[PDB]
């Protein structure tokens, strides 16, 4: 039962079974960027007010 | 060389040719050294007879 | 130290071999990705289940 | 090891906050999923009081 | 000839006298002659040993033989997800020492 | 071809125009010869009859009585069907598209079966032309014949209830590998009885006089069972043949008349031909020019006449 | 025409074997084909203008 | 039919209320749970003795 | 809307070659394995 | 469809320079609209 | 037409081009409809489907499977057929082999196994590269329909033993199925496979059908409609089949697909059905064996 | 090693697939191929009822 999955382990008794841990996680990196020439055809506008 | 099917005409073309060795002794030798991967994955399937 | 990871538990049977670990692996035991597919519109979950 | 040379504890007494919530129970909906697509009898000698 | 020795391994016949020997069970599983298996699309690996046939003489001169070796196409097909013994066509040009 | 074209009749969505594109290789069930027909004919509403839709099985019987077509080429005014039945004298093997989850084969004969597949429903809709379309999963004919077998079976376990409810779903399918469900939905019951009924009375014919000296070599058999291969595999373990197990009766008149050999002829009659009268006629061959042994699913396959 | 390094002593005498040895040339066949749609034919012939 | 550490998932009879009869009257077959009292129910091929 | 061509020519020992690689060239594109 | 096709029909009418090639059925998950060349298209004429 | 090019292989000696002049008008088969083919697709070492040679049924079901081709003009280098398959219907006329039977004006011939008839006759092999090319045999219709239901028949009472069924009168002659001294004894185990699928087809539908019929009518208007066609018939079949034989309903119908899924593999082996046809032009209506004819191209 | 870290385990009850088909009770073919040109009776005392 859950109220006796409290004292097996909050005793430290192995309540008969195991576990897997999953964690998430975060880096900031850095990242260099090679292109080729015409990576990108690229319109102006108009400006408006 | 023409063949007529569904749609429209459909011309193949062929060239025959041919070749030789042109060699008395050995010519044209092949190493082989360099490995990008195996195509398997090197085992544990049971024979089923 | 900075931002909290959240540690989660799956029950897990304790003679699942420490072999499937030390591997990148899944947390349930069983592939489980799309990209692994050929494109059978039933290699969707029930590749999973 | 953490974001250091620190070292942390993860021992089984952590499991109380995931498992110990009263949803280990909670089994409705599985037996609801499965009990479709019906078994054939399976000769109950021990299933049968 | 088990009167005789091997010539791999000098001092004895066989290894494995339930491999070497007609009809030593490697003879008749593993021989396509009789080919109680062999109704089945999956390669055999060992089809290229335990038979006699295809090793009857088989070709021998060796200067000749090398240049094979860049050739025989195999008696497998990657095409299949558990590989088959090779469809006739679609010849794929292998090395293949063994 | 002996051309056959249908119209475009009244409007337009605009992507859906573009959903007519995609369309090219597959079949449409029109149930004439026409110069020009609607398409109020072509689509499932069609299908429907009197107030009932066809199950699986009546969409057999209702693809039983009209004729296929192969779209050939697509205008935004018309869609140029060419008639299977007649118009197949195509040296130029007009091109049909492979809607199916198996690679095929080189070689197989291949027949129509309806949409009957979990994941391959193949339900395009229409609503400027308030239509549904169903278009027909073209299959290899052994894989097609697995088929229709197990859905009219399952309709005959329509018929009696009796069994627990763990019945074997005969929804589960097998090629090389390749686990298939399938839709087990509504089994409409005349649909299933004249199909039960041919397979009664077919199985009548193709027992005859002489017929009858083979069963006496039932126990005959399981000799061959432990003593080989290949009787042992021929001989299947979910058979009646294991089961029945656990004698001329002579009637002898005039004696030449070959009653084992008249035996074999009504019963190929009959018993012999059970996959065609059940389902669709197979016209419809894999014949690749490039020497493409498979045919991927999407691809275009050309087709070449008549198994 | 293989040199001879004619040999001293009784061992005996070394023969010139100016042999003509032939070869045999394959036959290939390196096939190609192009389309012709079903327009076209009226076309680049002078019917349909 | 197997899916829980703390239930059991095997086939048993239809509808029969359990506290009665001598002999199920096997019909369909329904399949039911049930609980599992102690560590002890799991099954010892996922415990080593 | 007899002649000159580049190549790349190592030469090993007292010897000379042709030492070019294809399929960035004239196999790319075409569906067809590099042999 | 045509709308990204006239493009291709645009394409027919060419000034723009594609400067290195490698397959492009690895980026079909990258474009807006493709289209394959097959020898001949009875669309394009 | 659209005719395809088989490639001869290399070093052959005279016999063996003498072997490819005795084939001037045969038919062969080959897997894959190439404009360019070799003759490792023809041969019958190119016919091994499980590691063995195959048999009678080994071969029909590639005998239905593979492309017919018919060699018109010989070569060195090359084999030029013209091939059956391609090509609108009544075109491409083409030329053919007779063997032993008429081969009439009309009849649709069919190509089928060579040991029907006798086994090492049109076995032709090449000496020198050491191939085998067993040519099929093209009977027309109703008799080829007619011979392969009595060697089965006959393989049945060559089966277990304790009429003679070979005489088999053609319109004018008598047809000599037997040739005894040394194929019959090779026939019996080379169709020895396919006896058993003729029989186990047999022996699970009658005993499939009489605990069917009986679990059907009561588990109704194919119930009395089931014997209002077959009174006195699957009743009178009732009355002695089931009398002196033996007498479950999951494996039943799990038995009823499997049956009937053998019952579809049956029906595209057997029955032969007609590839190309006789019907010439200003010829005497009657072919001989050895003589050519005209042959067109669809049923 | 698989074709990765990747330990495998072969553990001969993989080999049933193999050996315990009934063809391991096919040795008539075997007698006969070795009763031609037979061998002189040797001592029957072992080989005798």
């Amino acid at each position: 039962s859950p109220v006796a999955l409290y004292h097996q382990l909050k005793t430290g008794l192995h309540p008969g079974f195991g576990f897997t841990v999953v964690r998430q996680d975060r880096f900031v990196t850095e990242n260099v960027l090679f292109s080729e020439r015409a990576s990108e055809a690229y319109f102006l506008g108009q400006l408006q007010v | 060389a023409r063949h007529e099917t569904g749609g429209g005409v459909n011309f193949t073309l062929t060239q025959p040719r041919g070749n030789v060795d042109l060699g008395v002794g050995y010519t044209a030798v092949a190493a082989t050294g360099t490995v990008r991967n195996p195509v398997t994955d090197m085992g544990n399937l049971p024979q089923n007879f | 130290h900075g931002q909290d990871a959240v540690c989660e538990f799956i029950a897990t049977p304790v003679a699942t071999d420490i072999n499937y670990f030390r591997r990148p692996c899944n947390p349930r035991g069983r592939a489980a990705g799309g990209v692994y597919a050929g494109d059978k519109e039933g290699d969707v979950i029930a590749l999973m289940y | 090891w953490g974001k250091d040379h620190q070292v942390l504890r993860l021992s089984m007494e952590n499991a109380v906050g995931t498992v110990c919530h009263p949803s280990l129970m909670n089994i409705d909906a599985a037996v609801g999923g499965v009990n479709h697509d019906p078994v054939e009898a399976a000769n109950p000698y021990g299933a049968y009081v | 000839d088990h009167g005789q020795s091997d010539p791999a391994r000098p001092f004895a016949a066989t290894a494995n006298p339930w491999a070497s020997q007609r009809f030593s069970y490697g003879d008749l599983l593993y021989n396509g002659a009789y080919h109680l298996n062999g109704a089945s699309p999956v390669l055999s690996p060992c089809f290229k040993f335990f038979t006699a046939a295809d090793i009857t003489a088989k070709h021998r001169c060796l200067e000749r033989l090398i240049v094979e070796t860049g050739s025989a196409v195999s008696t497998a097909t990657a095409a299949s997800d558990v590989q088959f013994k090779r469809p006739p066509g679609c010849r794929e040009l292998v090395e293949d020492p063994c | 071809c002996f051309e056959a074209d249908i119209a475009i009749p009244s409007g337009i969505s605009r992507p859906d125009a573009a959903a007519l594109q995609r369309c090219e290789g597959r079949v449409v069930f029109l149930p004439t010869i026409r110069r020009q027909l609607a398409l109020a004919d072509v689509a499932h509403e069609s299908f429907v009859s009197g107030g009932v839709s066809p199950d699986t099985l009546g969409l057999l019987l209702a693809y039983r009585r009209r004729f296929p077509a192969v779209i050939t080429r697509v205008l935004p005014t018309r869609i140029v069907a060419c008639p299977v039945d007649l118009g197949l004298t195509h040296a130029g093997t007009v091109n049909l598209r492979n809607t199916s989850p198996v690679d095929l084969c080189n070689g197989d004969p291949v027949s129509l079966v309806p949409p009957v597949f979990e994941g391959q429903a193949t339900d395009v809709r229409l609503e400027s032309l308030d239509l549904t379309l169903r278009f027909p999963v073209p299959l290899p004919t052994p894989l097609a014949r697995e088929i229709v077998a197990r859905l009219v079976a399952r309709g005959i376990r329509d018929l009696n209830p009796r069994t627990p409810g763990e019945l074997p779903d005969l929804n589960v399918l097998y090629y090389n590998g390749a686990r298939l469900s399938l839709v087990a939905d509504v089994q409409q019951l005349a649909s299933v009885n004249t199909e039960l009924r041919s397979l009664v009375l077919n199985m009548v014919y193709s027992i005859t006089e002489g017929t009858t000296l083979i069963l006496t070599l039932i126990p005959r058999l399981l000799a061959l069972s432990a003593q080989d291969g290949y009787v042992n595999a021929l001989l299947q373990m979910q058979s009646v043949t294991r089961e029945a197990a656990q004698a001329p009766m002579l009637m002898q008149d005039g004696e030449r008349r070959l009653p084992l050999y008249e035996a074999l002829v009504a019963w190929l009659a009959h018993a012999g031909q059970l996959g065609d009268i059940l389902a669709l006629a197979p016209a419809v061959r894999v014949c690749t020019f490039d020497g493409a042994a498979v045919v991927q699913s999407g691809d275009m396959a050309p087709v070449i006449r008549y198994p | 025409h293989q040199p001879l390094i004619a040999r001293d002593g009784p061992h005996p005498v070394e023969q010139p074997v100016h042999n003509y040895m032939t070869k045999v040339i394959d036959r290939r066949a390196l096939n190609a084909a192009f389309s012709l749609a079903t327009e076209a034919i009226a076309l680049l012939t002078g019917e349909a203008l | 039919l197997e899916l829980h550490p703390a239930f059991d998932f095997f086939a048993g009879v239809a509808d029969v209320e359990l506290p009665g009869g001598e002999v199920p009257p096997a019909g369909p077959g329904a399949i039911q749970a049930t609980w599992r009292v102690v560590n002890g129910n799991l099954p010892l091929a996922l415990c080593p003795v | 809307e007899t002649t000159r061509v580049r190549a790349d020519l190592v030469a090993i020992g007292d010897r000379l070659v042709f030492l070019e690689a294809l399929e960035k060239r004239i196999y790319a594109a075409t569906n067809v394995p590099y042999p | 469809r045509d709308p990204p096709g006239y493009r291709y029909a645009a394409a027919m009418v060419p000034t723009g320079s594609i400067l290195s090639t490698i397959e492009v059925a690895s980026h079909r998950r990258l474009f807006d609209f493709f289209a394959a060349v097959r020898s001949d298209e009875n669309s394009l004429y």
